[PDB]
């Protein structure tokens, strides 16, 4: 079967070094002149740089002379100038070319940092340059005589070596000598050559050079480049729809600077044309082709010589170069963005009345954004005659067409998106509700995934316009299908402010109150009570309930009891469905707890109920709120009143030190941290004396005399509930508000001893404002920082995806509970959740298994963990995974905004890296500065040593900047001896034995060291616990598997040390490594297989290894990529993300798995 | 309208490959070769797919067999036009 | 130390230096080195600190 | 705000306001890496495919909107296909490779 | 040395070509003269060189031509 011929939909790219015939096959015609347009019809002059008879027709099939006008010829060529009658489209399609006179060097191959003429010619730049520049002779071919092949030699010696060597020598100049240089050159005598030179001369010197050229030669052949193709005889001209000219208002005209540099080209050209057939003087045609030259190289890439400047304008023109790079960036333009139809934003509102799976969208904006849907609907009902008809009615906004746009909007999800978009969540899909108003109303459960304040945000509204598209958006993007974070399963749909004052309020007790003591039949009369306000919301009460418990065999058990319990918790459990106990709503409910409420909800019930659920507990809220009549007055703020003794006596302290200070007692320093200390004490008792004032000093009467309960204080019910506010500010707001430090950072030794309630005066003012101004300044530079680290994350990860579905390996790492110093800084129970069991565990006793094998560890398998003692389980991880090219769902974990199991397909490098970039901007060596330093693997400044080997040690050798240590095992042979310097001072004992991984020393390790002298395990479990550190320190919950998975690309590479396939010390892909001789152990060479070492790269580093260049020319460097992938004619496959983001083609992750993963099989195949 | 999908990701599994099959049938019925196997209640396309998919009435298997079918009730009428095309000789 | 780094010896020879520093790659003159020194900060023109 | 379909700019075929008639929001490469995180490879497609960057895809599409079938033939983005010129406008050759 | 920007790589090359002298402009000048003329003589003594002419003027004034076309004048 003939494959095909004309335009199937393609596969993969290729690039390459292009043919003098190659570029002709592009071009439709030589533009030999630096005209543009005729100055008065504006016609295009044949022929130059815009013309119609080489590239088209200056309007839709229309001939530029105007003889054939007609639509019906198309394929004809006018007589008179021949213009193929075409749409004028083609005009932005067509190339051409010119023809240089003198050859001519192609700057991005000569100026590519290593020079690719000169380091294939294996000639230095200067020399080459000083050549081209006709400042000294080259040899080529040098023949048997005197002289070297590469030689270069001047005027005087080219004469005089002229005299004595006739022909059999030969030597060039200029750009015509290089293309000499390479189009003489044989690669394949040079790679004989070489493999023998290799071998015979035992020197690093000599053979580290010698094989990375041989290898540079056979990869330069393999090809298909030749070396005179990196020469330029012919230059190709892009079309001219891509540099236009067009005009503008007031007659002007505006175009390319790439007309401007083509113009300068062609003249010059041109010129040296003349000069060629004038017979001028060598001192004039060189100079013709120099210039020439710069003007090539202007027009390609400017900047690598003189930076030409536009016409009458001191900004240097836009080459070619700068084209395709674009700026900002880093950004091609896919990547930074991109501008979209159907679409549109305005300032937000808040909307509580709406379900979460909804949200208010204006009417106008609704009728603007659905246009065509209303359209077409309208004239498929048959309201409007004809699609024109449609428009006048919708733009006579006729009354009829608001209930057409009833229509169109009903089933039809639109996407909502806030400004800084981190995680995945900052877009989310809602059903339009048609609203009055040029405001969008925001659902407040999810004011929280958007970081969305009130406070003037706007966000952006999406038409997902195909049918794909819209069942991607209810199934995928759908708010009430995203409730939990995918950086851990706590829900992200918690009440936020207002509901949790609310429900805080309701369920709280009092000492006494209207209806304390009675009893009641349920909650309906409870509320019923209440409501007709015989009874307070807040009474203590026992009440008869009916609460569930599903734990029979997937059924519901009924029981009824007697619950000492308050009013309000009363009427609010008629909110919590079925199968949750009484238990939950019966404490005081924080922020905390009722979160925990939908969380069990969830994990019991499943997503419904748990959304109506949620739905409900937002409606209360706000309600209850509303009638709790909460507020905030300046006596809700109570100043202790012990406060101004308190002052007084720490300032007795400082007056204290200063007469010893002056009685010379204390000297300067001391006596500063002495008075910085009674101050830093002093802020302490102040504090925790205004909060036992604020929190109990209600005493309120029952009965007999008196009790006393925790307080009902507004502001202290606010920072108490989780509602806003925290017993920092609080403190700043009542007691006196810390310490303040000069920009120094020397702590100010006179603390505020003022409060906000109080008055601040001028000097205290002041000093505040130093810490403000570098609060905001920190906080909006943690922003880009934050950004920066995501962006190095998703540029290190990406492609990876889930790809398989088990790869079925027993190995994993061992889950203990974090047990730092005190107790238990992170359970075991959050560690090992929603993870998979490497291996089946066994109780204290055995051949006894509760947990077989890969069971996915849901919160019961954890509960029965539990409830047996075990300490420890063994976790598949992401990092171990046996798969390659990616990750099997069986071993990553199920965690996603769903409990269930992750799906093949989605792509989890992504929203790993976005879920811990999210946090960033939250976290205060230490800090986030030491994430970033923990996922570059950097060395840290004055690190320790582990021992190289385990055995007994001494010291030997004397101070020449080191001291030696002698490492002494058992059994082996000693030499393994390291140098280490002896002005640090050591730890490990002379006289005394050191296990590999031991500390010669102390002070922070490479991680470098702890996966070469530990082990894979020990250097993923170092970062992973690290930077959970950093994290868990700030109060951010980040699960394991995201840095697990991070990790995981880190190694990726490995450096090979024994032989039978490939090079020595190559850098390498383990999968690539251990596929081969997986492959290899068996059939190939009985075994031959390979061994490697395992090689820790950071996330900058190796997001750099890419194997698409389309891929690599988005993020690094453009300029160099395209040269580098070019001369090696390297063939891109697509297969990951980004290349297929640029080339606008399905996502290989996703719902495009099916299809890539279809063709990819159907690919190398039948 | 449809609040929560998890009843159709709980009969075909995957999530992703439910709204490629959903999306297929949704065709099915909004360029329309066919109709609803489920009341339709002015439930777009979308959801009506979706329905159909709780309902354990549509999925990969049932379309393909569906679509397979059709191929050969296709052959069945083209059966005498196509045999009569025996001019290639 | 600072004239034991010091290449140039008299007057001129330091001129020298001075304008092939500023004005590089191009042949010294002696009444260019003169002229462009006198008038960096030495003018009236193109020197003032006000 | 709101924008359906606008005037477009010519150097590269993308939706641009001239006439107070609003260019679209602009998809950024966080806002698709959004995307990417969910499943979801044809809102993508379409988002920097026929909304936007393809000149054939837009109005082909708009037809299909207004005929009352949802699908796209997106065939391939406008900027790319410019980029493919300006690389070869040099001595680099790129092809597509293949079927 | 050479700073690029062939402006340099020009001026200093031409830098070194001397200025002519008054009598030199006369050397040149002569040899020019003697260079030129010798071409002029060794065309006139080809016998295809003058049969040609001749035809040409036939063609001249049998009006194929014209005499401008042909003769940029005599001497006259
Ligand atoms: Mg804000
Ligand atoms: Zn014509
Ligand atoms: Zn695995």
């Amino acid at each position: 079967l003939k494959a095909q011929t004309k335009t199937e939909e393609f596969d993969a790219i290729k690039i390459a070094l292009a043919s003098p015939d190659m570029i002709r096959s592009w071009s439709f015609g030589e533009v030999k002149k630096p005209e543009t347009i005729n100055y008065r019809t504006f016609k295009p002059e044949r022929d130059g740089l815009f013309c119609a008879r080489i590239f088209g027709p200056v309007k839709d099939y229309e001939c530029l002379c105007g003889k054939y006008k007609r639509l019906k010829h198309r394929g004809v060529i006018c007589e008179k100038c021949g213009v193929e009658v075409t749409q004028t489209k083609v005009r932005r399609e067509r190339m051409g070319h010119i023809e240089l006179a003198s050859p001519t060097a192609h700057i991005w191959f000569l100026k590519s940092l290593p020079s690719r003429i000169g380091l294939l010619l294996d000639m230095p730049l200067r020399d080459i340059e000083r050549v081209l520049y006709f400042e000294s002779y080259v040899v080529i071919e040098g023949g048997m005589t005197n002289l070297e092949r590469q030689q270069i030699l001047t005027e005087e010696q080219y004469l005089d070596a002229l005299e004595e060597f006739g022909d059999e020598f030969d030597a060039k100049m200029g750009a015509e000598a290089i293309q000499a240089l390479l189009k003489s050159m044989d690669l394949e005598q040079e790679c004989e050559q070489l493999r023998e030179e290799l071998n015979e001369t035992n020197s690093e010197t000599k053979r580290k050079k010698l094989t990375k050229r041989i290898k540079l030669l056979e990869a330069f052949v393999q090809s298909g480049n030749k070396p005179e193709w990196m020469i330029l005889t012919v230059l190709p001209v892009l079309p001219p729809d891509l540099r236009p000219l067009v005009p503008l208002d007031g007659g002007r005209f505006a175009t390319s600077d790439l007309n401007d540099l083509y113009r300068r080209v062609i003249n010059r050209n041109n010129r040296l044309k003349r000069l060629l057939d004038l017979a001028a003087p060598d001192i004039i045609v060189r100079n013709e082709k120099r210039m020439l030259q710069e003007a090539v190289d202007a027009l390609l890439d400017n900047g690598r010589r003189g930076r030409a400047i536009t016409g009458s304008n001191k900004r240097p023109l836009k080459s070619l170069a700068d084209m395709i790079k674009g700026k900002q960036g880093r950004f091609r333009q896919n990547l930074l963005g991109k501008r979209v139809d159907y679409s549109g934003r305005s300032v937000i509102t808040v909307g509580p009345y709406l379900r979460l799976h909804q949200c208010g969208l204006p009417k106008k904006m609704a009728l603007e954004l659905f246009k065509p849907f209303i359209y077409g609907k309208l004239e498929l009902r048959g309201l409007a005659t004809t699609i024109k008809a449609a428009k006048k009615m919708v733009e006579r906004e006729e009354a009829v067409v608001w209930d057409i746009l009833d229509e169109v909007i009903r089933e039809h999800p639109v996407l909502l998106n806030r400004a800084p978009t981190l995680h995945r969540l900052g877009i989310q899909a809602f059903e339009p509700v048609l609203i009055e108003g040029k405001a969008i109303q925001l659902h407040p459960l999810v004011c929280a995934a958007y970081n969305a304040d009130f406070d003037g945000d706007q966000m952006a509204v999406h038409v997902p316009l195909t049918l794909e598209a819209q069942l991607e958006a209810r199934a995928l993007m759908m708010s009430t299908n995203n409730i939990l974070s995918p950086a851990n399963g706590e829900p992200i749909i918690v009440p936020s402010q207002d509901v949790v004052l609310g429900l805080y309020y309701m369920t709280r007790d009092c000492v006494n109150a209207k209806g304390e003591g009675m009893v009641l039949t349920g909650p309906k009369e409870a509320e019923r009570l209440y409501r007709s306000g015989l009874a307070s919301l807040h009474a203590r009460v026992k009440v008869r309930i009916t609460e569930y418990e599903k734990d029979a065999n997937g059924e519901l058990v009924a029981k009824t009891s007697l619950k000492d319990t308050t009013v309000g918790r009363a009427i609010l459990w008629m909110i919590v469905p079925k199968g949750l106990p009484y238990s939950i709503v019966n404490q005081a409910l924080g922020k905390k707890a009722i979160s925990k409420m939908l969380n069990t909800c969830y994990r019991i019930l499943g997503l419904k109920p748990t959304v109506i659920f949620a739905d409900q507990i937002m409606y209360t809220g706000f309600a209850y709120a509303a009638r709790s009549g909460a507020s905030v007055g300046i006596d809700d703020m109570v100043i202790p009143e012990k406060k101004h003794e308190i002052i007084s006596e720490a300032e007795a302290e400082v007056a204290e030190i200063q007469e010893q200070f002056q009685s010379g007692l204390v000297t300067a320093g001391e006596r500063y941290n002495k008075v910085i200390d009674i101050w830093a004490a002093a802020n302490d008792r102040v504090s925790k004396a205004m909060m036992d004032n604020l929190q109990t000093e209600t005493v309120i009467n029952r009965d007999g005399q008196e009790e006393k309960q925790v307080s009902f204080n507004s502001i202290y019910m606010m920072a108490d509930s989780g509602a806003r506010g925290s017993a920092a500010q609080i403190r700043q707001l009542a007691g006196m508000r810390g310490l303040m430090a000069k920009p120094d950072g020397s702590i100010i030794e006179t603390p505020i001893t003022a409060n906000f309630r109080e008055g601040l005066n001028v000097l205290q003012y002041f000093i505040s404002t130093h810490g403000a101004r570098k609060g905001l300044a920190d906080t909006a530079l943690k922003t880009a920082n934050s950004g920066y680290l995501t962006r190095r994350l998703v540029d290190v990860a990406q492609d990876l995806v889930v790809t398989e579905d088990d790869c079925g390996t027993h190995e994993g790492i061992m889950m203990t509970p974090v047990i730092e110093g005190g107790d238990v800084k992170e359970p075991l129970r959050d560690r090992v959740l929603g993870r998979v069991t490497a291996e089946d565990v066994l109780k204290p006793g055995t051949a006894d298994i509760l947990v077989p094998r890969n069971t996915l560890l849901h919160e019961q398998w954890c509960d029965l963990l539990e409830e047996n003692s075990v300490d420890a389980v063994k976790v598949r991880s992401v990092v171990s995974c046996d798969t390659d090219f990616g990750v099997c769902a069986h071993c990553y974990g199920r965690d996603l905004a769903r409990g269930h199991i992750i799906n093949k397909g989605e792509a989890i490098g992504v929203i790993a890296a976005q879920s811990i970039g999210e946090p960033g901007t939250q976290l205060t060596t230490g800090g986030l500065p030491r994430v970033a330093d923990l996922f570059e693997a950097r060395r840290p400044k004055e690190p320790a040593i582990l021992a190289e080997i385990s055995g007994i040690v001494s010291f030997g050798k004397e101070t020449k900047g080191k001291r030696r240590l002698v490492i002494t095992p058992v059994d082996g042979s000693d030499p393994y001896e390291e140098m280490i310097p002896k002005w640090r001072q050591l730890n490990v004992f002379e006289g005394e034995r050191v296990e590999r991984g031991d500390v010669i020393s102390d002070g922070p390790e490479a991680p470098h060291d702890i996966l070469r002298l530990r082990g894979v395990h020990a250097v993923t479990r170092y970062i992973v616990n690290e930077v959970q550190d950093v994290y868990r320190l700030q109060g951010v919950k980040i699960n394991d598997k995201h840095i697990e998975v991070i990790v995981r690309q880190m190694l990726r590479k490995a450096t090979i040390v024994n032989a039978g396939s490939s090079d020595f010390l190559e850098g390498e892909q383990v999968e690539y490594s251990r596929v081969k001789i997986a492959n290899r152990e068996l059939e190939a060479n009985g075994k031959v297989g390979a061994t490697y070492s395992r090689d820790l790269l950071g996330i900058t580093k190796a997001s750099l290894a890419t194997e698409s260049f389309i891929s690599a020319a988005s993020f690094q460097e453009t300029t160099r990529v395209l040269t580098e992938a070019a001369v090696a004619g390297k063939r891109d496959e697509l297969r990951g993300l980004k290349e297929n983001v640029i080339v606008g083609r399905l996502i290989p992750a996703g719902t495009g798995y099916a299809y890539h993963q279809d063709r990819m099989r159907r690919r190398a195949a039948g | 309208a449809r609040v929560t999908v998890q009843d159709a990701v709980e009969k075909i599994g995957n999530r992703f490959d439910l709204v490629l099959v959903a999306a297929r049938r949704a065709r099915q019925m909004q360029v329309g070769g066919k109709d609803p196997l489920v009341p339709e209640e002015n439930d777009k396309t979308t959801v009506i797919a979706l329905r159909e998919i709780e309902e354990g009435l549509i999925n990969n298997q049932i379309l393909d067999v569906r679509e397979r079918q059709e191929q050969q009730e296709q052959e069945a009428a083209e059966l005498q036009a196509v045999t009569a095309i025996a001019e290639g000789r | 130390e600072t004239l034991r780094v010091d290449p140039t010896n008299d007057r001129l020879s330091a001129l020298v230096e001075i304008y092939r520093m500023m004005r590089p790659g191009e042949p010294p003159t002696r009444e260019a080195a003169e002229s462009l020194f006198e008038n960096l900060f030495f003018s009236e023109d193109r020197y003032d600190l006000s | 705000h709101a924008r359906s379909t606008g005037s477009y700019s010519l150097v590269t075929q993308q939706p641009l306001g001239g006439k107070a008639q609003f260019g679209g929001q602009r998809f950024g490469e966080m806002e698709v890496w959004a995307l990417e995180a969910y499943g979801a490879a044809y809102t993508l497609q379409e988002m920097l495919t026929v909304k936007s960057d393809d000149v054939n895809g837009r109005t082909k599409m708009y037809k299909n909107i207004v005929d009352g079938n949802h699908q796209m033939e997106p065939g391939m983005p406008e900027s790319f296909n410019v980029l493919l010129k300006e690389i070869r406008s040099l001595g680099i050759n790129i092809e597509l490779e293949d079927e | 040395g050479r700073t690029t920007d062939p402006v340099r790589m020009y001026m200093r090359e031409m830098g070194t070509v001397e200025l002519l002298t008054r009598e030199g402009e006369i050397d040149i000048a002569k040899r020019i003269e003697d260079g030129i003329n010798q071409v002029q003589c060794s065309v006139a003594e080809y016998p295809e060189a003058i049969t040609y002419l001749l035809e040409q003027y036939d063609r001249v004034e049998a009006e194929e031509a014209r005499l401008s076309d042909l003769i940029t004048g005599f001497v006259d």
